[PDB]
RNA sequence: GCGAUAACGAACGAGACCUUAACCUACUAAAUAGUGGUGCUAGCAUUUGCUGGUUAUCCACUUCUUAGAGGGACUAUCGGUUUCAAGCCGAUGGAAGUUUGAGGCAAUAACAGGUCUGUAUGCCCUUAACGUUCUGGGCCGCACGCGCGCUACACUGACGGAGCCAGCGAGUCUAACCUUGGCCGAGAGGUCUUGGUAAUCUUGUGAAACUCCGUCGUGCUGGGGAUAGAGCAUUGUAAUUAUUGCUCUUCAACGAGGAAUUCCUAGUAAGCGCAAGUCAUCAGCUUGCGUUGAUUACGUCCCUGCCCUUUGUACACACC
């Protein structure tokens, strides 16, 4: 998986955690259906809301996960 | 060996002008290994004659038969300039 | 002649008078009886009539996947068995097989519907030979599938009771069903 | 569609025939032909190839 | 020299025929050491056949590509074999044409002429393979 | 003799034996983690533990095809398709074996660097190989 | 030749042929020869009137060469173009087809054109001349109509006869229309 | 094809031309291999010599393959049968028999056969939208049924090690195929260097079936394999949905299948690998190839399709 050299972290949703943030926990699942990103730690906390097919099964994401995907 | 080799459609034009580089551009100076046959730079495939849709039940075979000679001219001395004056027969494909 | 360059049919005495004059053991129809062998197994005994027929319905039988590349060790590796074993020459003792598992009359069957008609037809030595190895091989895989015994000794064990005459024999006693309903349905 | 020199990521902007809109198949050799169909059209107008 | 060709299932064996000395040389290696297997008395087949025993008398060096050990034992047998017809002695040598005919006797697939089998595949329509279908008689 | 009059695997198992002799070639221990993480009884030919038998075997391709390469005497040339292809990219099991056992049999004097890419096998190469099997040869006859 | 790109040449063949289907209509097409001299296409078309393909002065045929290296979808080379004359008209099969489809586009029917064009064809020589007209016969239901003077009903053996073939099309308010003619010369 | 005949001659089909395989041969010969003129590297041996693999340039010699071309097979020759016809039946000669094996050819017409989604196209339509663009999710859903392939229920063999062998085809024109050498490292994985090849090299003897020998010993196992969980790549953006695969571990159904039904006519199914085609990337498919290769017709009674003559008809929108 992409660790060495160049992590596949996409860069648009380190624009939504530089925003989100620092300002409040939006308590309101934001619906990011971006599957290709690693999870950094700017993302601790807000719930990120990957879609599935039929349905959705909210996230609480905890400060140990972060390493790999959204998978 | 100074590498000269001919391919052409089908037979009829190939014989003229393999036939004229032993006339004409060799003689005494230019020894040549001489004029070969070699195999045909063929591409054939057995394939069905409708591309697919209505009927599984026929067939097209193909080929493309581009007959290749080499005849290969060894000794590179003056007489290796003379092939220029051999411009006939178009659909003749020469490669140097 | 010569199989394996040693056992020949100069030291072989041939028992049915029909099959010296159609079936030759020059090359048309090959008169060297062996086969019953897979692995390494040197049981008891040999056997399995021409040679030439153990290329046709034994193959194919066998049992066994794999064709003629396994056929040729089954052939070969048996004969040394029953050269120390009984103490004769691996072709003389199946020679006697042959004609017991060979029918005279048979019988045809011809399909009207579902109706079993089984009229006679006569034989007379060429059939007689691969339509015996069809017997023996059909009785042979069947029974090294359906009990615990190897190809090798199935073949091996079959053909003394066949030749000496046994109703625990397949191949001789399949030779009796056909011949005698043909005789009776005539 | 895939003719915009522009796809979002490397791989989007597929291959398509020139001929008709179809994708199902092309041919690498010619970036023409519906799928398998207009190869043996065109083989029949003109040539061969493999 | 004397040479000949002779091949079936795909081979060229390149049979040279030559007096004195007697090594059966295949390739670049002897006779036992090339085929270690089981079939590799073939090769040694008809040179004891002609009436005479081998090693003393004519030596033998062939060179072949293509064929597996069911094919190149009969590729290098056929050589020889053929080469045997076309080589020379103060009788000669023509009339072992019909004794390389009398080799594989009475149902002539001979080592006169080839083994014309090309293994290919199975059929469609019956059963099919070499030798044809359905007889009571056979 | 040469390597062509004995035959292919009791050369390999004979060869192995003045192989461990000579203190050049020393196991890794690559072998040892596989064999009996197995199940695998292999009795003392078969056995190989294991740089003597790999040696003895590699060596031998070196008479019998003796042109260049440790990758062509590592998988023979090309088809690596049975078991693990590896040309470019990183060398693995079958890569760190090879490239030891030709270092190790370079600093004997069995195999050298021709200069058209990698090995071929040398003066002291060949004199252990095929005089071990004119040995052979005479407990054969 | 040409192991590597021969969807180069290959497609540009495709482009020049669809420039003379459109220009050279008028002037009577047939057909064209491409004979491939590299970086130089020879394009010889075949017009049945040279006159107007040349023009005032020469100046619809260097109208044609420079059009067809560059206006859209052609490749430039620096190549040629010559002005040939197809000799008679009766005897190919190319222009036959297409004079029969203008006759039946404007407004003559389809006993009046198959008549009348064999007869034509067998008095400048050839061998047989086979028309089949297919589609809606005057106007009506699909299916063909055929009829043919001389040796030339289904090829005619293959052999060799020297068979000129065509298929030209008719768009009419009723619907597409074509139209298949062989015309066989003489043995070559 | 031959006799008979109120007919006699001819055309479109078909038997041939063409393409490919089986084989011979003179002459000119390209690429490959071997051998020598100088070999090169090395052993074994006191030496003579014998044994092995590698490989360039110019020439010679031996060889293999193909293509320009010239042929060979015609029921020709022989025996038996038949009216002493046509034909059959077998045999000889040969590399090959009765159009040699396999392609290519699809008459005249019909089924108002299928294709408006290939393009072409009559007319009907819809047009701030049965147009266009953005992105996600669907096409992988499911509670059952049907059709076609793949794999197994095995010593028909499995497991470990060693060894012998084929043919058809692919590979940038400025993003190729691939040999090499070292370095990350549980896998799927390329930047860079060097060398060959435009197909001489390379994919491919690290090519199976198979063979040798040993072990397991008929038990759901040493059988079979779905499923799950557990350690990563200087690029292919990137593989949760939806990638193959490699090591440990999980070790199911299944132990040969009813009523019923399909395919397999002599190197072209079974069994067995290998290669191409689409392709940035997902085959068990399609397409093409070689290796090992056979059980069985006495006989057309019945079944299904097709052909000819005779025969009954109230049948005729095509003979529902």
């Amino acid at each position: 998986r992409g660790m060495t050299s160049k992590p596949a972290g996409f860069m648009k949703k380190l624009r939504a955690a530089k925003l989100a943030a620092p300002e409040n926990e939006k308590p309101a699942p934001v619906r990011t259906h971006m599957r290709n990103m690693i999870i950094v730690p700017e993302m601790i906390g807000s719930v990120v809301g990957i879609y599935n097919g039929k349905a959705f099964n909210q996230v609480e994401i905890r400060p140990e996960m972060l390493g790999h995907y959204l998978g | 060996k100074i590498r000269i080799t001919l391919t052409s459609t089908k037979v009829k034009q190939l014989e003229n002008v393999s036939s004229n580089i032993v006339k004409n551009a060799e003689q005494h100076n230019l020894v040549k290994k001489g004029p070969v046959r070699l195999p045909t730079k063929v591409l054939k495939i057995s394939t069905r004659k409708t591309p697919n849709g209505e009927g599984s039940k026929t067939w097209e075979t193909y080929e493309m038969r581009i007959h290749k000679r080499y005849i290969d001219l060894e000794a590179p001395v003056q007489i290796v300039k003379r092939i220029t004056q051999i411009t006939i027969e178009p659909g003749v494909d020469v490669e140097v | 002649i010569k199989l394996f360059n040693k056992w020949s049919f100069e030291e072989v005495e041939v028992k049915d008078a029909s099959l010296v004059d159609y079936v030759q053991v020059r090359q048309p129809i090959f008169v060297a009886h062996t086969a019953g062998r897979y692995a390494n197994k040197r049981f008891r005994k040999a056997q399995c009539p021409i040679i030439e027929r153990l290329t046709n319905s034994l193959m194919m039988n066998g049992r066994n996947n794999g064709k003629k590349l396994k056929a040729v060790r089954i052939i070969k590796h048996t004969l040394d068995i029953i050269n120390v074993l009984t103490d004769q020459n691996p072709i003389q003792v199946v020679v006697d097989a042959i004609t017991n598992t060979g029918p005279r009359e048979d019988t045809t069957r011809v399909g009207g519907g579902g109706a079993a008609r089984r009229q006679a037809v006569d034989v007379s030595p060429l059939r007689r030979v691969n339509q015996a190895i069809a017997l023996l091989t059909i009785g042979a895989r069947e029974a090294a599938f359906r009990n615990i015994k190897t190809i090798a000794e199935t073949l091996a064990e079959e053909l003394i009771n066949a030749a000496k005459g046994s109703s625990t024999s397949y191949a001789i006693k399949k030779k009796d069903e056909l011949e005698r309903v043909a005789k009776s349905n005539r | 569609n895939v003719w915009f020199s522009h796809p979002r990521r490397f791989g989007k902007g597929s291959r398509q025939c020139r001929v008709c809109s179809s994708h199902t198949g092309l041919v690498r050799k010619y970036d023409l032909n519906i799928c398998r169909q207009c190869f043996r059209e065109k083989a029949n107008d003109i040539g061969f190839h493999k | 020299s004397v040479q000949t060709f002779g091949k079936k299932k795909s081979a060229t064996a390149v049979a040279h025929v030559k007096a004195g000395k007697g090594l059966i040389k295949v390739n670049g290696s002897p006779i036992t050491l090339v085929e270690p297997e089981i079939l590799r008395f073939k090769v040694y087949e008809p040179l004891l056949l002609v009436g005479l025993d081998k090693f003393s008398n004519i030596d033998i060096r062939v060179r072949v590509t293509g064929g597996g050990h069911v094919s190149q034992v009969y590729a290098i047998r056929q050589a020889i074999a053929k080469g045997l017809v076309a080589y020379h002695q103060k009788y000669v040598d023509e009339q072992s044409k019909n004794e390389l005919k009398k080799a594989f006797t009475s149902y002539d697939r001979t080592l006169l002429i080839a083994d014309s089998r090309r293994p290919e595949p199975k059929k469609f329509g019956g059963k099919g393979a070499r030798s044809r279908f359905q007889k009571s008689y056979r | 003799v040469s390597v062509r009059d004995v035959a292919a695997q009791d050369f390999i198992n004979a060869y192995a034996s003045f192989l461990q002799r000579q203190g050049k070639l020393e196991v890794p221990g690559y072998v040892d983690i596989v064999k009996t993480s197995s199940g695998n009884e292999m009795p003392p030919q078969d056995a190989e533990g294991w740089f003597y038998k790999r040696a003895a075997s590699v060596a031998r391709h070196i008479y019998m095809r003796k042109q260049v390469g440790v990758g062509k005497l590592n998988k023979l040339y090309g088809g690596a398709k049975s078991r693990g292809v590896r040309p470019y990219k990183h060398i693995d099991a079958s890569g760190s074996i090879n490239r030891k056992v030709l270092q190790a049999l370079e600093k004997i004097g069995i195999v050298e660097i021709s200069p058209k890419g990698g090995r071929r096998i040398s003066e002291n190469g060949q004199r252990d190989l095929d005089r071990i099997a004119a040995q052979t040869l005479e407990e054969d006859e | 030749s040409k192991k590597r790109k021969l969807v180069a040449d290959g497609v540009f063949y495709a482009e020049l042929n669809e420039f003379f289907t459109r220009e050279l209509a008028e002037e009577g097409y047939s057909g064209v020869e491409v004979r491939v001299t590299p970086t130089k296409t020879e394009v010889i078309i075949r017009a049945t009137r040279t006159q107007d393909v040349l023009g005032e002065n020469g100046r619809r045929i260097n109208e044609l060469t420079l059009l067809v290296q560059k206006r859209f979808k052609y490749a430039p080379g620096t190549i040629v173009l010559y002005a040939e004359r197809v000799q008679d008209r009766g005897l190919s099969a190319v222009a036959q087809a297409e004079s029969m489809k203008f006759k039946l586009l404007n407004g003559l029917a389809i006993r009046r054109a198959a008549y009348g064009v064999v007869r034509y064809v067998m008095e400048s020589g050839a061998k047989g001349c086979e028309v089949v007209v297919s589609g809606k016969l005057r106007a009506a239901r699909a299916k063909a109509m055929k009829f043919a003077d001389g040796f030339l009903i289904h090829s005619g053996q293959p052999v060799n006869d020297f068979i000129d073939t065509a298929t030209r099309h008719v768009l009419m308010r009723q619907g597409v229309l074509g139209i298949k003619v062989k015309i066989m010369r003489d043995p070559a």
